[PDB]
């Protein structure tokens, strides 16, 4: 997260960390959604253009609390599910994948799942100007000198981002977009800033309805032409537009 | 899940986060 801040003890709590188990690597974000079920984005997963072809048994997440007793919980993954018509040949359209866990994971004060939207909160937010909610563990700037300057946080980054109109997001970037993808971001008029980075991808934006004081995951970030770039915005998987994958997966499983 | 997106520490207890305000005033 660049230009974001600290978040506070269990401020994100359907926070999950995606690992490389050998040699040991923080590699993405990811969201709880329920006891046993983890989401994240594809491309943290495959993307052969760049010899990235991970299986369940090569990861492992890290979700909780990060002297005191150490209460963060490690666990294994059962099974990977990657959209069948993710296009990493392209744009990262669909860049969405789903992890369940060996064995459930235990709620507590730190460790609890964040609600999928519905037809009516999606619609209801997720407007232009609205503003989401970003957290990861990614770099804190696109490049620093190494050992002269500081790059990677030491506690859970949050920044808020408004989401952008379309017609703006499609306008500023030669890449492709689809209804499956939106943007979030200031303007470079609008004074203030703030973007994701390397090593959020796949953690969740997230905004909390004012209907029922809940937090939902409406987006999961993907993608973006540098981080914290002045006319440039990050983007963000279109959850709910591809929740029916999600059910059809859960409710097969 | 029942009980989604209810934070332990937060909207469990009454408290909210430094900059939660921000978003809700984003809706108006
Ligand atoms: O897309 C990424 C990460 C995916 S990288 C694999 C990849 C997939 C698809 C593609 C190119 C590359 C081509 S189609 C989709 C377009 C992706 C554009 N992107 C790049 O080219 C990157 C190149 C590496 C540096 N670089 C930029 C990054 O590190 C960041 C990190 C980041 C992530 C999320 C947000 Cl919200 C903001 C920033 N941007
Ligand atoms: C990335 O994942 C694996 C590489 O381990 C590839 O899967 C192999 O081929 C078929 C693909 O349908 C699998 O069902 C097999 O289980 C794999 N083979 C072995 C030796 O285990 C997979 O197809 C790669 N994905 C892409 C897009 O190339």
């Amino acid at each position: 997260i660049v230009e974001g801040s600290d978040a506070e003890i269990g401020m994100s709590p359907w926070q999950v960390m995606l690992f490389r188990k050998s040699p040991q690597e923080l590699l993405c974000g990811a969201s709880l959604i329920s006891d046993r079920w983890v989401l994240t984005a594809a491309h943290c997963l495959l993307y052969p253009p760049w010899d990235k072809n991970f299986t369940e048994n090569d990861l492992l997440v890290r979700i909780g609390k990060h002297y005191e007793r150490n209460i963060e919980k490690i666990s294994m993954l059962e099974k990977i599910y990657i959209h069948p018509r993710y296009n990493w040949r392209e744009n990262l359209d669909r860049d969405i994948a789903l992890m369940k866990l060996k064995k459930p994971v235990a709620f507590s004060d730190y460790i609890h799942p964040v609600c999928l939207p519905d037809r009516e909160t999606a619609a209801s937010l997720l407007q232009a100007g609205y503003k989401g909610r970003v957290t990861g563990w990614g770099n804190l700037k696109e490049t620093w000198t190494a050992n002269v300057g500081k790059g990677q946080p030491s506690v859970l980054q949050v920044v808020n981002l408004p989401i952008v109109e379309r017609p703006v997001c499609k306008d500023s970037t030669r890449i492709r977009i689809t209804d499956n993808m939106f943007c979030a971001g200031y303007k470079p008029d609008e004074g203030k800033r703030g973007d994701a980075c390397e090593g959020d991808s796949g953690g969740p934006f997230v905004m909390k309805s004012p209907f029922n004081n809940r937090w939902y995951q409406m987006g999961i970030v993907s993608w973006g032409e540098g981080c914290d770039r002045d006319g440039k915005y990050g983007f963000y998987t279109h959850v709910f537009r591809l929740k029916k994958w999600i059910q059809k997966v859960i409710d097969q499983f | 899940e029942a009980d989604c997106g209810l934070r332990p520490l937060f909207e469990k207890k009454s408290l909210e986060d430094k900059t939660e305000r921000e978003l809700l005033e984003s809706y108006i």
